[PDB]
Order: C-alpha cells, then sequence, then structure tokens
C-alpha cells in the first residue's frame, strides 16, 4: 500500500507497497518521485534503517507508515 | 629404545599403582637427567600428579635448566613442564628462572605455536603465571634489557589477560612509558612472528586506541608505530580495522586524535601505496563530515584523499569523480565556514594537480 | 525578507501554506546564532516578529518551514514550545508524516548542545510520560527510534559531561539523570557505536548509586526523605529496557546487551555485587525479549565459558543455567562449540563442572548427539588427574548418572 | 620575603653516630636561626606577606618536625644540650605563629592558605615533641 | 516466640543470671534480637518489643548484657524511629565519673533517661561499655545524619538543623562529662577522637552548603551555630588538655583539630554573617 512516507521533503509523501518489493522498491518509488537518487537516500524504518537487500516485509511492515526518509551526500 | 620407554611411561603415567607407583616415578625422575626422553613422560604425570610432594618440587628444580638450550618441540613440552607441572606460589619465581634461560624466542610459528600452547594454556589455566609474566618484564625485563619474547609475552601474558590486564595495561604501558624495551623492537615482534602477534589482534587494537591517544612522547609515538606496523604486513581482513582506526578514530578523535588520524591515513598514502587501495571509502566517508580543521587539518583531509586519488589509473573513478563533486558541492555555494572549507579543497586538490588534464580539472575548480 | 508576513499572515492570517520556506529565503533564520526580529543571536532568545511569532511556527512554520529555518539558522524555546504545543500529531506525529519530530527536529540538531536535554524532556514529557500515564504506542515506537536516529546522527558532542552535568548534583543532576526509560535507551544507544565506555561507567556509578541509595534508605530516611532512590531506578531502568525491546524497534534494544558484559564483567561474587545480579537479570530479560539475536548472545555465554579459568563462577552458572533451561539449547547451535569445559573449566574451578555440566545436561545431554560428546568426555577427562582433575571425574560421572533417569523401560542405560 | 623563606624551606628540607647528631645539630641549629629571623622580620612586613610567612612556615614547621625529629629524638640525652637549643629556637618561632601570626580570624577569607594546615603543624610538633622526649626519657 | 523467649529470659533477667548466669544470658539477647529481625515489621509488634525492651532496660546490668542488650536497643528503638540514636543518646549522660566539672567530676556516663543509667550506669562495666555504645551510635547517627547532606531542599534543611542539634547534645554530654571514665586509655581516648574528627566533618557540610545558596538561612543556621560553638566548640580545647614507645606514644586523635581549623575556614567565608560574633571563639 502507499505507505506515508513523511521524510526530509516535508509533506507525508506516499508510495505503493510490495510484500515482496525491492529491498528499496519505496526508494525507487520516491527516487524517481522525490528526485533525490536512488543510492543517496535513508529511510528510519520504525526506529531501524531499511535493510536494502530484503523488501519492506521484513521491517514488520505497514500501509500508510512513515518512513524516516533522509538522505546526505558522501562525495559531497 | 625410548619409544618403548616413553611408550609405557605414558600408559602407567596415570594409572600406576601410586605406592610404588610415585617412588618408580621418583626412580625414572633420578633417571630423568641422562636422557630428554622421560622429560615429557614424566611431565605428563608429572601433569597429572606428582611422585612425590617436593619430589615433583624437586624434579621441577631439573626443569628450570632442564631446558637452556632444548630443540624446538622439546620447547613447547619442556616448557610445559618447567611452568605448568607443579605452579606454586613461590613458583612465580621459578618463571623469572625461565624468563632468563630458555626464552630467547628462536616450522618457526609452529614454534610460535607450542611456545603459546604452554604459555597461553598457563596463561589462563593457574592465575600465577599473570604474575610471573609480570615479574619477567617488570621486575628486571620490562625495563633493562628486553627480549623480543618480552614483548610476544606481553601480547600472551601483558595484554592477554581475562581479567588481569588493567595492572598488565599499567606495567604495559610502565616500561612502555620509561623507554623501558620501547617500540624500536615493536618493529620486529610485528614484522618476524606475526600471527604470533595477530591471534590477539584485538590486543594489538587495544595497544593502539589506548596507548595510541596517549601523552606520552614516545609512548605516543611508538604506538603510532604499532597502526604503523600492525595495518601494513598483517593480515587483509582486520586491515578494515587499521584502516579504519585510522580513518574514523580520526574523524572524531581529537587535536590529538585528528593529527593522529592524518598523520596515520598520511603514513599510509605515503608509505603505503597500493593497500590505500581496499579501504579507500572509509576514508571518503571520513571526507564528509568535516567540523575540525585548519588550513592545515582539512587541509590534511584533502591531503590524503588528493594523496590516494591522483595515484592509481584503473582504480581512481569514483573517488575522483567523489572528488570534484564535493568540492562543487560545499565550495559551489555556501555554509558557514563551508567556502573557508571549499577553497582550502580546491587549493589543496591543485596541489594534487601540483605533481595533464587535472588542469582542466583546475578549470573545474575555478568552474 | 518575505518572511515578515509571519507576523500577521503566515503565523497569523491565511498562513500555513507550505512553500513559503522559499518565502523564508529572503532572510528562515528570524527565531548557536540565531535571533533576527530585526536584530547570531541565542537559539530562541528575539526582536518584534522572530521573537513574538514562536506561539504558532517562529522558527520552522511547516515541517519543511521547520527544516527550511534549519537550512536558514532560524534553536531553544521554539522546538520546545512548539513540541509542548504538538507532541504527536503536530511536533512528532508519525515518524515521518507528522514527524517533524524525528525529521524536523533531527535536522534541527543537525547544521547550543544543551538544548537536546531539553529536547529529552521534550521527548520526555508526554512521550513516554504518557505510557507511565498507526500506532499509538506505535507513534511511540517511531519517535523513539527516530530520536534515537537522532542522537546518533548527532554523535556521528559530549554531552554526556553535561550528562555527568545531568549525572550527579544537588539532587537535580543527582538522582533524576538517568531516569529518562529511554534516557538510558539514549545512553546505550549512543554508547553503542563507539566511545562509550564512559557512558558505561557512568550507567555503572547508576547502579552503584541505585543500590547505595536503597541499602541506606531502607533507615537512613524515610520519614525525612521520601522514596525512590536515584529515582529508585535499578528494576526501573530494568522495566524501561524491557520497553525498548517491546515497542521492537531495535535502535538500541540489541545495543542494550553490552550493559551485562559491564554487569558482569567486574563482578565480585549489597552495592558491589547487587551490579553483577543487575547485569544477569538485564541479560536474562533480553535474552528472552530480543528473540532473533538470542543464538548471538547465548553464543556471548561462551565467553564467559572460555576464560572461565577459575574466573566464571556465578556468572557462567546462574545465566548458562537461566538461558539454556529457556532456549531449546543452541541445539547443537551451541554445540558446535561447547563440548570440553569439562576439565577446560573444572581444569579451573571443581565448582565449574558441576555447575557447567548440570546447566548444559539439560539441553545437550537430552539433546543425546552431544550428550555421548559431553559425558565421553569426563571419563575420558576423569581419568588420570590431581585432585582437582579426579574431582572432576568423580563430578561428571555422578552428573550423568544422575540426569538420565533409570528404568524395562527406556532407561538411563537400558534404552 | 617570599623567594627567601621558600629556598629556606628548601635547604632545611634538604640537610637529613655522635658525629652524625653533631651535624643534624649544627645544620639545624643554622637552620632554626635562619627561620628565627625570619619569622621576627615578618614582624616587620604586612598582609600581601604575611600570607608568605603563614605558608612557607607552615611548610617548615612540619619540615622538621616530621623530617629532622629523627635525629633530635635519637641524640636526646647524649647530644642534650642542644635538645634543649633547637627547642628553644622553636618556641620562639612556634609562639609567632600561633601566638601571634594565625590572626587572620581576627587572611581573612584569604587565610584558608595556612589556617587549618597551620593549626594542625603545630598540634602536630608539639605531640611529637612531648613523644620525642618521654620515648627518650 | 517473643512470648517464649521474653517471659524465659526476663525470668532470668530478674531473679536468674547469678554467677551462674552468663551463657544463658548471651543467648537470651542473641535470641530475642535474631527473632526481632522481623518481629514486628509492623507498628504493633515493633512498638510492643520496644517497649519491652526499654521496660527490660530500666533494670540492673552486667558485664555481657552491657554489649549485646544494648545492640539489641540500638537496632530497635533505631529503626523504630531512627532518629532515636540523638533519643538514645540523650539518655546517655549520667554519673559515671568522668571530668565532669572541676576537672574530675561525673558530668555523663550512661544516665540521661536515670534508669537507662540503670543499665549502662552501675560500675566501670556502664563506663567502659557506654563509651563504646556511644561512640558507635555516634558514627551511625554520622554517616547517616551526614547522609542528608546531598538530599538541595527544605525538608532536609529541617532534617539537618534537627538532627544535627541532636548530635550535637549529645557530644556536649560526652565531652563535657566523662569519655572513658574520663580516660579509658583506649576506648575513650578513641571516642573522643574519631567521633570529634567526625563531628567537624558534617558540621562542615552544612557550613558548606551555606557557601553554594546562601540567601536567608541565618536564622537556622544561627542556632545551629551558636549551638555548635557553646557545646561543642569550646569543649574539645578542655578535652585537649583533660585527656592530655613507651606506651606507645599514638595520639594520631590529637591532629583532629586540623578539622576544628576545618569549621573556621568555612565560618571564615561569613558572607554577611558574622557568625564568630553570633558564635563564640
Amino acid at each position: 500500500m502507499q505507505i506515508f512516507v513523511k521524510t526530509l521533503t516535508g509533506k507525508t509523501i506516499t508510495l505503493e507497497v510490495e510484500p515482496s518489493d525491492t529491498i528499496e522498491n519505496v526508494k525507487a518509488k520516491i527516487q524517481d518521485k522525490e528526485g533525490i537518487p536512488p543510492d543517496q537516500q535513508r529511510l528510519i524504518f520504525a526506529g531501524k534503517q531499511l535493510e536494502d537487500g530484503r523488501t519492506l516485509s521484513d521491517y514488520n511492515i505497514q500501509k500508510e507508515s512513515t518512513l524516516h526518509l533522509v538522505l546526505r551526500l558522501r562525495g559531497g | 629404545p625410548v619409544p618403548i620407554q616413553h611408550d609405557i611411561i605414558t600408559s602407567l603415567p596415570e594409572i600406576l599403582e601410586d605406592s610404588q607407583q610415585n617412588e618408580v616415578a621418583r626412580e625414572l625422575s633420578c633417571l630423568l637427567k641422562q636422557g630428554r626422553r622421560l622429560t615429557v613422560p614424566i611431565l605428563d604425570a608429572l601433569s597429572r600428579l606428582d611422585l612425590d610432594a617436593e619430589l615433583l618440587a624437586k624434579v621441577r628444580q631439573s626443569a628450570m635448566t632442564i631446558v637452556p638450550s632444548v630443540k624446538l618441540e622439546d620447547l613447547p613440552v619442556v616448557i610445559k613442564f618447567i611452568l605448568h607441572n607443579v605452579k606454586a606460589a613461590d613458583a612465580v619465581e621459578v618463571i623469572s628462572d625461565l624468563r632468563k634461560s630458555l626464552d630467547l624466542s628462536s616450522t618457526s610459528q609452529n614454534c610460535v605455536k607450542l611456545l603459546f600452547d604452554v604459555i597461553k594454556l598457563a596463561v589462563r589455566f593457574q592465575k600465577d603465571v599473570s604474575e610471573a609474566w609480570i615479574k619477567a618484564i617488570e621486575n628486571s625485563t620490562s625495563v633493562s634489557d628486553h627480549k623480543v619474547l618480552d614483548l610476544i609475552v606481553l601480547l600472551l601474558i601483558h595484554s592477554t589477560n581475562s581479567k588481569n590486564r588493567k595492572q598488565t595495561e599499567k606495567v604495559l604501558r610502565s616500561k612502555i612509558r620509561l623507554g623501558c624495551m620501547p617500540e624500536q623492537l615493536m618493529q620486529n615482534a610485528f614484522q618476524n612472528h606475526s600471527m604470533v602477534i595477530k591471534d590477539f589482534f584485538p590486543s594489538i587494537l587495544s595497544l593502539a586506541q589506548t596507548f595510541l591517544h596517549s601523552a606520552h612522547p614516545a609512548v605516543v609515538s611508538f604506538g603510532s608505530c604499532m597502526y604503523k606496523q600492525a595495518f601494513a604486513v598483517f593480515d587483509s581482513y582486520c586491515q578494515q580495522e587499521v584502516v579504519c582506526a585510522l580513518v574514523t578514530h580520526v574523524c572524531s578523535g581529537n587535536e590529538t586524535e585528528l593529527d593522529i588520524s592524518l598523520d596515520v591515513l598520511t603514513d599510509l598514502v605515503i608509505l603505503h601505496p597500493s593497500l590505500l587501495l581496499r579501504y579507500a571509502t572509509f576514508v571518503k566517508t571520513i571526507l564528509d563530515s568535516m567540523q575540525k580543521l585548519n588550513p592545515c587539518q582539512i587541509r590534511k583531509l584533502f591531503y590524503i584523499l588528493s594523496t590516494l586519488a591522483f595515484s592509481q589509473r584503473q582504480e581512481g573513478s569514483y573517488i575522483q569523480d567523489d572528488m570534484h563533486m564535493v568540492i562543487r558541492k560545499w565550495l559551489s555555494s555556501s555554509v558557514p565556514n563551508h567556502k573557508q572549507m571549499g577553497i582550502i579543497g580546491a587549493v589543496t586538490m591543485m596541489g594534487s594537480v601540483a605533481l595533464i588534464e587535472c588542469d582542466g580539472q583546475l578549470s573545474t575548480l575555478l568552474d | 525578507e518575505l518572511a515578515t508576513l509571519f507576523v500577521e499572515v503566515i503565523k497569523r492570517g491565511s498562513l500555513s501554506n507550505g512553500k513559503s520556506l522559499e518565502l523564508f529565503s529572503t532572510v528562515t533564520a528570524l527565531s548557536k546564532e540565531s535571533l533576527a526580529y530585526g536584530k547570531e543571536l541565542n537559539g530562541e532568545e528575539k526582536k518584534q516578529l522572530i521573537n513574538t511569532l514562536c506561539s504558532s511556527k517562529w522558527d520552522p512554520q511547516c515541517v519543511i518551514h521547520l527544516a527550511n529555518m534549519f537550512r536558514d539558522i532560524p534553536s531553544g524555546e521554539e522546538l520546545q514550545f512548539v513540541v509542548e504545543k504538538v507532541l504527536r500529531m503536530f511536533s512528532k506525529l508519525d515518524l515521518q508524516e507528522i514527524p517533524p519530530l524525528v525529521y524536523q527536529l533531527l535536522l534541527l540538531s543537525a547544521k547550543s548542545k544543551k538544548t537536546v536535554l531539553e529536547g529529552i524532556i521534550s521527548f520526555f514529557n508526554q512521550l513516554d510520560k504518557r505510557q507511565k500515564e498507526t500506532v499509538p504506542l506505535d507513534q511511540l515506537r517511531h519517535v523513539e527510534g527516530t530520536v534515537i536516529l537522532h542522537i546518533v546522527s548527532a554523535i556521528n558532542q559530549d554531552i554526556g559531561e553535561e550528562l555527568i552535568k545531568h549525572l550527579k548534583t544537588e539532587q537535580q543532576k543527582d538522582p533524576g539523570k538517568a531516569l529518562c526509560p529511554f534516557s538510558v535507551s539514549l545512553l546505550l544507544s549512543t554508547a553503542v557505536k563507539h566511545r562509550l565506555q564512559e557512558q558505561i561507567f557512568d550507567f555503572l556509578k547508576t547502579s552503584i548509586t541505585r543500590s547505595c541509595k536503597d541499602l541506606q534508605i531502607l533507615q537512613a530516611s524515610k520519614f525525612l526523605q521520601d522514596l525512590c532512590p536515584q529515582q529508585y531506578d535499578v528494576t526501573a531502568v530494568i522495566l524501561e529496557v524491557v520497553k525498548n525491546s517491546a515497542f521492537g524497534w531495535d535502535h538500541v534494544t540489541q545495543g542494550l546487551v553490552d550493559l551485562g558484559f559491564s554487569l558482569m564483567e567486574s563482578y565480585e561474587p549489597m552495592p558491589a555485587q547487587q551490579a553483577c545480579k543487575l547485569g544477569a537479570s538485564i541479560l536474562l530479560e533480553t535474552f528472552k525479549v530480543h528473540e532473533p539475536i538470542r543464538s548471538d548472545i547465548l553464543e556471548q555465554v561462551l565467553n564467559r565459558v572460555l576464560t572461565k579459568a577459575a574466573s566464571p563462577v556465578s556468572h557462567f552458572i546462574d545465566l548458562l543455567s537461566n538461558i539454556v533451561v529457556s532456549a531449546p539449547l543452541v541445539l547443537q547451535n551451541s554445540s558446535s562449540r561447547v563440548t570440553e569445559t569439562f576439565d577446560n573449566l573444572s581444569f579451573l574451578p571443581i565448582d565449574t563442572v558441576q555447575g557447567l555440566l548440570r546447566a548444559v545436561q539439560p539441553l545437550l545431554k537430552v539433546s543425546m548427539s552431544v550428550r555421548d560428546s559431553l559425558i565421553l568426555v569426563l571419563q575420558k577427562a576423569i581419568f588420570s588427574r590431581q585432585l582437582d582433575a579426579r574431582k572432576a571425574a568423580v563430578a561428571g560421572f555422578l552428573l550423568l548418572l544422575r540426569n538420565f533417569k533409570i528404568l524395562t523401560q527406556v532407561q538411563a542405560d537400558v534404552h | 620575603f617570599r623567594v627567601m623563606m621558600a629556598q629556606l624551606e628548601s635547604s632545611v628540607k634538604s640537610i637529613p653516630g655522635e658525629v652524625q647528631l653533631e651535624k643534624l645539630l649544627k645544620w639545624n641549629i643554622a637552620v632554626r636561626n635562619f627561620h628565627i629571623l625570619i619569622n621576627l622580620v615578618k614582624v616587620f612586613d604586612s598582609r600581601p606577606v604575611l600570607s608568605i610567612c603563614l605558608k612557607y612556615g607552615r611548610l617548615f614547621v612540619e619540615a622538621f618536625l616530621k623530617l629532622a625529629m629523627p635525629l633530635l629524638d635519637h641524640s636526646f640525652k647524649k647530644h642534650r644540650d642542644d635538645v634543649q637549643s633547637l627547642l628553644k629556637t622553636l618556641q620562639l618561632s612556634t609562639r609567632q605563629l600561633h601566638h601571634m601570626c594565625g590572626h587572620s580570624k581576627i587572611q581573612d577569607l584569604g587565610l584558608t592558605n595556612h589556617v587549618p594546615l597551620l593549626k594542625k603543624s603545630l598540634e602536630q610538633f608539639v605531640y611529637r615533641v612531648k613523644a620525642m622526649l618521654a620515648f627518650n626519657h | 516466640q517473643i512470648r517464649q523467649f521474653q517471659r524465659s529470659l526476663v525470668n532470668q533477667l530478674s531473679s536468674a543470671e547469678d554467677d551462674f548466669n552468663s551463657k544463658e544470658t548471651q543467648l537470651l539477647i542473641t535470641i530475642l534480637s535474631t527473632l526481632s529481625k522481623l518481629l514486628d515489621p509492623g507498628s504493633q509488634q515493633f512498638l510492643q518489643f520496644l517497649t519491652w525492651t526499654v521496660k527490660i532496660c530500666k533494670e540492673n546490668a552486667l558485664e555481657d548484657l552491657s554489649c549485646c542488650k544494648g545492640l539489641l536497643t540500638l537496632l530497635f528503638s533505631l529503626h523504630v524511629l531512627y532518629k532515636s540514636p540523638v533519643s538514645l543518646l540523650r539518655e546517655l549522660a549520667q554519673d559515671i565519673h568522668a571530668c565532669l566539672g572541676d576537672i574530675d567530676q561525673d558530668v555523663e556516663i550512661e544516665s540521661r533517661s536515670h534508669f537507662a543509667i540503670v543499665n549502662v550506669k552501675t560500675a566501670a562495666p556502664t563506663v567502659c561499655l557506654l563509651v563504646l555504645g556511644q561512640a558507635d551510635k555516634v558514627l551511625e547517627e554520622v554517616d547517616w545524619l551526614i547522609k542528608r547532606l546531598t538530599i538541595q531542599t527544605q525538608a532536609l534543611e529541617k532534617g539537618v538543623i534537627l538532627q544535627l542539634g541532636t548530635l550535637l547534645t549529645v557530644f556536649h554530654e560526652l565531652v563535657q562529662t566523662a569519655l572513658p571514665a574520663g580516660s579509658c586509655v583506649d576506648s575513650l581516648l578513641r571516642s573522643l577522637s574519631k567521633t570529634y574528627a567526625i563531628l567537624t566533618s558534617l558540621i562542615k557540610h552544612y557550613i558548606q552548603a551555606c557557601r553554594s545558596t546562601s540567601n536567608t538561612v541565618p536564622g537556622r543556621l544561627e542556632k545551629l551555630v551558636k549551638l555548635s560553638g557553646s557545646h561543642l566548640t569550646p569543649q574539645c580545647y578542655s578535652f585537649i588538655t583533660y585527656v592530655q614507645r613507651d606506651t606507645k606514644p599514638i595520639p594520631n586523635l590529637i591532629f583532629a583539630i586540623e578539622q576544628y581549623e576545618k569549621f573556621l575556614i568555612h565560618l571564615s567565608k561569613k558572607s554577611k554573617v558574622n557568625l564568630m560574633q553570633y558564635m563564640k571563639l
């Protein structure tokens, strides 16, 4: 479903969940959507970080919930 | 032949009549001089039991000069006997005797493996060997005329104790401060017998992170010789521990820690050309969170980064790209000290070109 | 520039429209350097608009207004005044959607430091306050793991010095400073990744102080003082730490393990002994609760099985007893290593052989793949020894014979 | 005053059979005389430099009062005619610090500089003296 | 069981307990105590017991029923209303022959109650055991009444002034009176020595507290400090004479005047108070 991924942008941004999705299926669906690249993100999945190999079922994941979707440039 | 002698000595050596058994044990321990055959076979039932109570103690009185110039394997065997047979309280002084006699520390690692088998099955069997290696260094060896096995055994006894380590650290830096056997032989240990010190790799690392944020002159300057000598010729899996110590430990370390990290990465990227590959990204990650540098501290960061990124052909790619990117990142627009950090980085990179399309990169930096 | 309207429009009328953080970008810097209400000030101390706007959205107006204020420097009584105002819908309502707490405030600490202490209280105020009285509790968990991600993104200051200022003084610093149920969450979490042994030592002093004040305070000030010495926080932080695992956020729930090797690791056996016991009961609670890593933590008792050359009596004994009884056992997930403790441990202590055997037998003995793997060892290992190693033969012979229920039947030595 | 009296404390602490008792007697008697004049002239200076005397002299009344009494108890009868001499130059100066000098309580929030430790050194010299005679006779 | 032990053992303390009653006595006291250890955790039992105990303590005493019957008196009456130490210490001033006035006198032995003085009064058994016992309950009231030094507050100020003046009046009787039957060349010396230094240290922390925050505590501290000077400030002096190798010249308790200075040094801060004038010197 559409997790209320309210990252550093400032709204409560949305998604379309994959119960066997990508390890950053939300990351791709936002990196297209928000714009910041899908390798320079980081989402606080309930308090832990997202495990970018396994998809968002591993989080005990929900629908409409809020990932803490921030990101900083290591190269910068 | 002694194969049959030591053969029957093995089986009777624990399970034997014990009334004439301990007497006949003392009979062979009266015969134990003429050969080094009965040394090990006695030492099994002189690891199990005592054919006499000070029969054991007199036999261990045989044990001190019992192996002054012994062979390799007779080293571990006669050491197991010469220490752990009957380790009394005053057997601590027993330890000191051996430390004078056969401890000139020298296949060879197998020789180290037998030395370790004895020294470390005893290091955690009876605690007195802790006090024993303490008196082996701190009494009269960890100051005056040091054995390389002194440093090795300190790796074993003076660093590798379960709870006998706090004063193990006290004597560990004790002559480690007054120049009692200083790090000029630390290269000799951390070069010649590596995994003989390397299995205690967490101990080398405890020496780094504690005796390396140090404040004595040549103790600090010898502890930085450890992380130097360690992360070069060690194994390439803890080298992430070296180059994540000389990187992140110099990240939030100190004025002293940041100087140590700049100098660590500097001794790496200078004294080691190739090994600066594998951990390149970690120092790249310490190349971001820059809230402590003067034009020599931030310039030291960029001096290291460019010290590697402009050095290899096929390997400079993601580094150099992230480099130009970071320079344009901060020193493109602005931050409270950000433009200072940027211009410093840009100049430092031009020093990287100060050695070519890097003139194009200097065009990019003015860009 | 463009944020004057926060007096009469933005924070007054027809405001709360988002993107005017760009409208703040004429000069997000009105509220370490701050205070332009007309005049680089204290974070929340200042002129007409940039002081009096803080009823609603003074420094940041939206969450994006918040992070834009952080992008503009303009934090003190603003974030705190809102944090009293909005807590679980309007400050950190989610971790992300509502979570200008988890995102915004951890934006603001980015880009002084003792303001973060109030944020802990701004975390502690009703957050973990109402726990005493998409998930209300899950909003607890999101704010908590976010705030822990926030502390961690801080550390990656030495607030612990002020933490020690929060550690001990006058009963203000003295009893209440570790008394945050997630206060200890943040202490352990921040200490997790590195440079934390001073924070460990702080909590060890906290447990020594709870032991002390309670022991004396049985009699020394009852009519005079009130209850809860050091808050009384020994089992307080214990029940709080089950709560950190209970939310299920692993921020420091699996960091809370190394508070036990600084419990039994300097164990003796009142004050100087009940702290090994605090560490042991904490290890047992976080072996029964944090169920995923249990074979990594009960594989950590094997450290006090290795170093128990006369070292580990109470620690290894009561530990392996509780965890081994609670767990089905590595079930040969311990059995790959744990066989030759007999003359390895008893070769130090004669309390070793009896204790290790009477622990690992109700798992490994009744397993029977390592039961004949262990009592094979002793009947070999108690052949020929000293009186310390004849005793292990006696001990394990008795242990096997007593624990293999006999009698025909499926007996101990009949089946 | 400070530079001198500090030098005098340092030199007195520097100096530590019956020739030995004669030596220690001579050196201590020299020292006791030096300190005699020092305290007397300390009746000539004022409030910034009484403190230097308080401090250097607490160091001195405990400088031999445990650091030379090793000798003055051992030659307590056989030398015995200087035991009154060294004791009397003591008792003069000791009157100075206590029976006059520590009048900051008459300093004044600047005389913790010797007040607790000085009263300690005085009671200590008295007691170690009446056990430095009774343990000789 | 209090019925059994109290009935029997008090039967002994009444009529038995001749030369033939020592082990019966000692086991009497140790039983009564170690059953009291949960004898009345609530007030009905605990107060019935402590009343039965003082009721006993009106009767006579002996050389082993001093120390242990006193220890049990301490456990009961000192968890029962833990400021009972000062209360009990008030009872500890009777005709026990020690420097009462004009040098030798009996200003206080153990008999402020005068029937507790029955138990710790009669002769040199009373003197020696109650010198030790005053000393021990002194250190108790000290380490715990010097435990309300951290715990700031207004309850803690009330509690400190109360318990401190109690401990001070205790020391006033136990110094103007006679500590070691006057002298008691080990334990009476030592009670004077340690209890003096402890009294000075505790008095130092309260004077030190004023240094931190000192807006208006001059009334209560005035009561406290004037009392401290007139009672435990002068008399430690007259003590220094009426108590002062071959016999071991170890009067190390003499350099506990440097604790008399610690009180004066802090008092010397005197910020807005002429405490040396509202007190003595």
